[PDB]
RNA sequence: AGCGCCGUGGCGCAGUGGAAGCGCGCAGGGCUCAUAACCCUGAUGUCCUCGGAUCGAAACCGAGCGGCGCUACCA
C-alpha cells in the first residue's frame, strides 16, 4: 500500500574538462534529485579531492585535472554512503544538527545515525 | 487557533494528569497494577537481545518513545557499555468496537491516565493496563558482564533476528541460553527486517527460526514480524506482552534489598556548588518496598588493600535523598523496576563505572560478604558465539584449578580463581568482593578465545564469610 | 604634532641599539627616520646592511616598515647618525622590539593627553615622562606602579591637575591588566555524606573571596573541581588557593572521605 | 553541560591597541633567440555577529553565532 514502487534518480554527471579548467553544471540537479543541499555536497566534494575553485552560474568551476569518470566515482561514493542508507533502501533522509556535529535523521523511518565524517 | 502545546496540555489534564502518589498507602492491599503504582512506575522489566548492529535501541524507541540516546562520542556509533532504559505506558482502548489487534497503544512516560484514541473514528479513551521498563542489553561478543547483569535484572525477554542475514546467529543463541540460565521462559521472538525480504524468504526464515527452537528449554515462544525503522505493528507486540507475560511473584513479604547496575553522579557543571544534589545509584529492586527517606548500606562498597595485601571491605552507609522512578519523584518504590536511588553519597562514587553490579541492603538486614565461595556448576556441550566455518562448534572442556574466569554472581562482575574441581562442585576465590543473600543465580564464562565466553551456570552452596568493619 | 623622542637628549647617543622606520633606498643605503627617536634621518650603508649577499636588496628592506637598528657614531656637530642593521645581536633584536613597544605605548597616552589639553607633547614629556624614567628606569613600569600604587607622581610637578586626573583615567582604562590563577582538586572520597561536605567546603572557600579578588570553585566534573582566581598582583592568589586547599582537606579528613590535588596554584 | 583554541585574501602564520599584513598560490610584466631559474607589479578582506571606554579600533572588554580539544555522560 505505502510503497508501490518496491537509486534510480541519479542524474548522469555530464561534466566539462576544459584542460586547465573543469565545469560541472549538473551539481544543482544532483542536489535536487538526491534531496541534498548544495553547500554540504560541494564541501564534501572539496574534502574528497584537495582541489580549489569557485561556484558559478548553478555550477561548480574547479580549475584542476580530473576525468569525468573520477568525479563520477566520487559522487558514487557520496551516493553510496549518504543519500541512501546501506542497510535498507531509502533516500528521503536529510541533514540535521542534533552537540555540534551533523547528525542524520530519516523521514520514512525515523533513524538516528551519527554520520559526520 | 490553539497551539500544539496548548492542545497537548488540554489533553493531558483531560486525561487525568499524573496524580501524586499517596505518602503512606496501605501496602498490604497494594498490587502492581494499582492506580497509584501503575501510573507512575514500571512493574515489569523487559529486555532486548539481538545480534550486533541490527537495532535494539530502535525497537524500544518505536515502542515507547524514550531515547537511549547513546553516548561517549566514540561509543555513539559502535556499542554502548551501559544499559539502555525506557518506560512505556500500555494503553488499551475501552471501546470493544475497535479491532482487537490495534486497540493496544504504547506511549511515552509523560502520557495521561486516559489519553484519547488516535484511531480516526473512535471517541473511546485508553485505560492503563500496565507500565513497563526496558533494559537494552548490549549484544557484542566482548561485552558480557553487562548483558549477564542486565539479564539478572529483567523479568521478560525480547529476541531480535534479522531476516536477510544468515539464520543461525550465534550470540543470539548465547543471549537465549543466558536467559534460560536465570529461569525465564517468557521470550518473544522478533523479526527486525521484514520489509526488505520477499514473501518466500520471510517464510523460509520463519521456518529456520522454528527449526532452531525445538531443543532449547523455551518451546512456545511467540514470533512476530516487526520493523524498528518503519515503526509499524507495535500494538500486537503489546498484545503479546500483555497476554503471554504475567507479573512474576513479587509481594511485600520479602525483606528489602537492592542490586545496583549503574552509577550516576549528579553534578550539573557550570552551576554553583551551593545548589547541588547527592549521588545516585541506578539499581533494580527484586524485593523490598522503599519509601522517601531511608538508611541503606552498599555492602561491598569501599574495597581496600592493607599493607599486608588483605582485602578490607567497608560497606557504604547512605541515606536516600530520593527514589527517582519513571518521570516524577515517588513516595514509595515498587519491586521489579529499575530506579535511581539518590543518596547522600559523594558523587565521585557514581561518576564512572564504579557501582556496576553491587548489592545493597537497607538498615535492618545483614547480608554477608565472602572471599571464598562454594559453587555448584553445570555446563553445556558446546560454546555459543563462535561461527566455526562448518566444523563442530567448540566443546566445553573440564575446568582446571587456578584459572581466572568471569563468574557473574547475580549482577556482580567478578574474576575468580578455581581452587578445586570436582564432579559438579567447585570453589572460587575472589579478589573483587562479592556478597551472598539468598541464591544469586550465577553465569560462568571462560577465556578460551581472547574475549569471555559463556560455558554454563551455577549456584552458590557455601562460602567463607567476611565481617565488615563498622 | 608628532615629536619629542622618548629618551633624554636631543641627539641619539653612540654604540646603542634602536629601531628605525625605513623610507628610501636611493643610491648607497637607507636614510631612515627613527620611531625609536624623534625625527632625525640616519644612514645605513649597504655594507652595514646585509649579513648575506643578496640578489635584490629590497627583500631585506621592505620599504615603509620598521626594522632593527644600531647607532654606532653620532655627528654631534650638525647631525648625522652612523647606523647599521646587521650590527645587532641575534637575541637582542627582541630586546630592541620590546623596548620599542614600551616606549611607543608610553607615547600613545602622552599623545592622547596632549591632543586633549592642547599642551605640546614635549611639555607633557618634560614634566612627566623623564622624571618617571629616572625614578623607575622607564615610564611603562612607572605607569604600572601608578595603576596600583599612587605614590608615583608624588614629587613631580604637573602643568595642571586636569592633565593628571585625565591620565589617571587613561592608565586605569588602557593599562588595566589580574592573571587568572587556576587549580584543579580531586575528590577521591568513598565516604557516606560527601555532597554536604562539598557544599560547606565551597561555602568556606567563597567566604574567603575579597572585594578585589573573588574565588569561585566552579564544577566541571565529579572528581575535578576548578579553582579560578583573579590574582591582581600574582601573589595573593596562591595563598588564597592554598587556604582553600586546607579548607577542603579540613572538611574532608573528618567526614570520612579522602581528597587529592591534581593542579596546584599556577598562573 | 563547563573549561582550553579560533574566527582569511585561496591557503598557513601572524601585528593585533594608527586602520590592511608576510610567505604559498594566481593574473601580468621583466631577463633569455627561447624555456626553466631568477627579477618586479599587482586584485582579493564584513580579520565571525551585536554593544561598550577609546579621536578612533579588527586589536581593549562584554550578551550572541559558528567551528575546533579536553573535562566525560556530568539523574
Ligand atoms: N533496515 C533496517 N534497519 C534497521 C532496523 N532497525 C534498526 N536498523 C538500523 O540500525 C541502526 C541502529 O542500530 P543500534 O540500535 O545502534 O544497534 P545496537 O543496538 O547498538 C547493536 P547491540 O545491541 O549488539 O549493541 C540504525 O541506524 C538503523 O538504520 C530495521 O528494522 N530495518
Ligand atoms: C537511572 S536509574 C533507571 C530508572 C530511573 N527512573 C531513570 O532515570
Ligand atoms: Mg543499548
Amino acid at each position: 500500500t505505502n510503497n508501490p514502487e518496491l537509486k534510480f534518480r541519479i542524474p548522469p554527471p555530464v561534466c566539462l574538462r576544459d584542460g586547465k579548467k573543469t565545469i560541472f553544471s549538473n551539481i544543482q540537479d544532483i542536489a535536487e534529485k538526491l534531496h541534498r543541499s548544495p553547500e554540504h555536497l560541494i564541501q564534501y566534494l572539496f574534502a574528497e579531492l584537495g582541489t580549489s575553485g569557485s561556484v558559478d552560474g548553478k555550477r561548480l568551476v574547479i580549475k584542476g585535472k580530473f576525468q569525468s569518470k573520477q568525479m563520477e566515482n566520487v559522487l558514487r561514493r557520496y551516493i553510496l554512503e549518504y543519500v541512501t542508507c546501506k542497510t535498507c533502501k531509502s533516500i528521503n533522509t536529510e541533514l540535521k544538527r542534533e552537540n555540534r556535529l551533523f547528525f542524520m535523521v530519516c523521514k520514512s523511518c525515523g533513524s538516528t545515525r551519527s554520520v559526520s565524517s | 487557533g490553539e497551539t500544539e502545546e496548548e492542545k497537548r496540555k488540554r489533553e493531558f489534564e483531560e486525561g487525568g494528569g499524573l496524580p501524586e502518589q499517596p505518602l503512606n498507602p496501605d501496602f498490604s492491599k497494594l498490587n502492581p497494577l494499582s492506580a497509584e503504582i501503575i501510573n507512575r512506575q514500571a512493574t515489569i522489566n523487559i529486555g532486548t537481545i539481538g545480534h550486533v548492529a541490527h537495532g535494539k535501541s530502535t525497537v524500544v524507541r518505536a515502542i515507547s518513545g524514550v531515547q537511549t540516546v547513546r553516548f561517549k562520542d566514540e561509543l555513539e556509533r559502535n556499542i554502548t557499555i551501559k544499559l539502555g532504559y525506557a518506560n512505556a505506558k500500555i494503553y488499551k482502548c475501552q471501546e470493544p468496537t475497535c479491532p482487537e489487534p490495534d486497540c493496544y497503544r504504547s506511549f511515552k512516560s509523560d502520557k495521561e491516565i486516559s489519553p484519547k484514541c488516535q484511531r480516526p473514528g473512535c471517541p473511546g479513551r485508553y485505560k492503563l493496563v500496565r507500565h513497563v521498563s526496558f533494559v537494552d542489553c548490549p549484544g557484542h561478543d566482548i561485552l558480557m558482564s553487562t548483558m549477564l547483569s542486565g539479564a539478572a535484572v529483567m523479568d521478560a525477554a525480547l529476541l531480535l533476528i534479522a531476516g536477510n542475514e544468515s539464520c543461525p546467529q550465534p550470540q543470539t543463541s548465547e543471549h537465549l541460553a543466558a536467559i534460560e540460565i536465570m529461569k525465564l521462559k517468557h521470550v518473544i521472538i522478533l523479526q527486525n527486517k521484514v520489509d526488505l525480504m520477499r514473501e518466500e524468504s520471510a517464510l523460509e526464515h520463519q521456518k529456520s527460526i522454528l527449526k532452531f527452537i525445538r531443543g532449547t528449554i523455551a518451546d512456545g515462544a511467540p514470533i512476530v514480524p516487526i520493523s524498528a525503522q518503519l515503526k509499524y505493528n507495535i500494538d500486537a507486540v503489546n498484545e503479546f506482552i500483555v497476554k503471554t507475560i504475567p507479573v512474576p511473584p513479587r509481594d511485600f513479604m520479602i525483606s528489602p534489598r537492592l542490586i545496583v547496575i549503574r552509577s550516576f553522579d549528579v553534578n550539573k557543571p557550570g552551576a554553583e556548588i551551593e545548589d547541588l544534589k547527592g549521588g545516585v545509584a541506578g539499581g533494580s529492586i527484586l524485593n523490598g518496598v522503599f519509601k522517601l527517606g531511608d538508611e541503606i548500606e552498599i555492602r561491598p562498597g569501599i574495597v581496600t588493600k592493607d599493607d599486608k595485601g588483605k582485602i578490607q571491605c567497608k560497606p557504604i552507609f547512605s541515606n536516600i535523598v530520593s527514589l527517582f522512578a519513571e518521570q516524577n519523584d515517588l513516595k514509595f518504590a515498587v519491586p521489579g523496576g529499575l530506579i535511581g536511588v539518590g543518596t547522600k553519597v559523594d558523587p565521585t562514587l557514581c561518576r564512572a563505572d564504579r557501582l556496576v553490579g553491587q548489592v545493597v541492603g537497607a538498615k535492618g538486614h545483614l547480608p554477608n560478604i565472602y572471599t571464598d565461595i562454594e559453587i555448584n556448576y553445570f555446563l553445556l556441550r558446546r560454546l555459543l558465539g563462535v561461527k566455526t566455518d562448518g566444523q563442530k562448534q567448540a566443546k566445553v572442556r573440564k575446568l582446571e584449578p587456578n584459572e581466572v574466569l568471569m563468574v557473574n554472581i547475580g549482577s556482580t562482575a567478578t574474576g575468580a580463581r578455581v581452587v578445586a574441581v570436582k564432579a559438579d562442585m567447585a570453589r572460587l576465590q575472589l579478589t573483587s568482593p562479592a556478597c551472598t543473600e539468598i541464591n544469586e543465580k550465577i553465569a560462568l564464562s571462560r577465556r578460551i578465545e581472547k574475549h569471555w565466553r559463556l560455558i554454563g551456570w551455577a549456584t552458590i552452596k557455601k562460602g567463607t564469610t567476611l565481617e565488615p568493619i563498622a | 604634532t608628532s615629536h619629542c623622542r622618548f629618551y633624554e637628549n636631543k641627539y641619539p647617543e653612540i654604540d646603542d641599539i634602536v629601531m628605525v622606520n625605513v623610507q628610501q633606498i636611493a643610491e648607497m643605503g637607507a636614510y631612515v627616520k627613527l620611531l625609536e627617536y624623534d625625527n632625525i634621518e640616519g644612514m645605513i650603508l649597504l655594507s652595514e646592511l646585509s649579513r648575506r649577499r643578496i640578489r635584490s636588496i629590497q627583500k631585506l628592506i621592505r620599504v615603509g616598515k620598521n626594522d632593527v637598528a644600531v647607532v654606532l657614531r653620532v655627528d654631534k656637530e650638525k647631525g648625522y647618525i652612523d647606523l647599521s642593521k646587521r650590527r645587532v645581536s641575534s637575541e637582542d633584536i627582541i630586546k630592541c622590539e620590546e623596548k620599542y613597544q614600551k616606549s611607543k605605548t608610553v607615547h600613545s597616552i602622552l599623545r592622547y593627553c596632549a591632543e586633549k589639553f592642547q599642551i605640546p607633547l614635549e611639555e607633557l614629556y618634560k614634566t612627566i615622562a623623564w622624571p618617571l624614567s629616572r625614578k623607575f628606569g622607564h615610564a611603562y613600569e612607572a605607569f604600572k606602579l601608578s595603576i596600583i600604587d599612587e605614590t608615583v607622581w608624588e614629587g613631580i610637578e604637573p602643568p595642571s591637575k586636569d592633565v593628571l586626573d585625565e591620565l589617571k583615567n587613561y592608565i586605569s582604562k588602557r593599562l588595566t591588566p589580574a592573571v587568572k590563577i587556576r587549580a584543579d582538586v580531586e575528590v577521591s572520597c568513598f565516604s557516606y555524606e560527601g555532597i554536604d561536605a562539598i557544599k560547606d567546603a565551597l561555602k568556606s572557600a567563597e567566604d574567603m573571596s575579597t572585594e578585589q579578588m573573588q574565588v569561585k570553585v566552579k564544577l566541571v566534573a565529579a572528581p575535578l573541581y576548578v579553582l579560578t582566581t583573579q590574582a591582581l598582583d600574582k601573589q595573593k592568589g596562591i595563598e588564597q588557593l592554598e587556604s582553600a586547599i586546607e579548607k577542603i582537606t579540613e572538611v574532608i579528613t573528618k567526614y570520612g572521605g579522602v581528597c587529592n590535588i591534581t593542579m596546584p596554584p599556577k598562573a
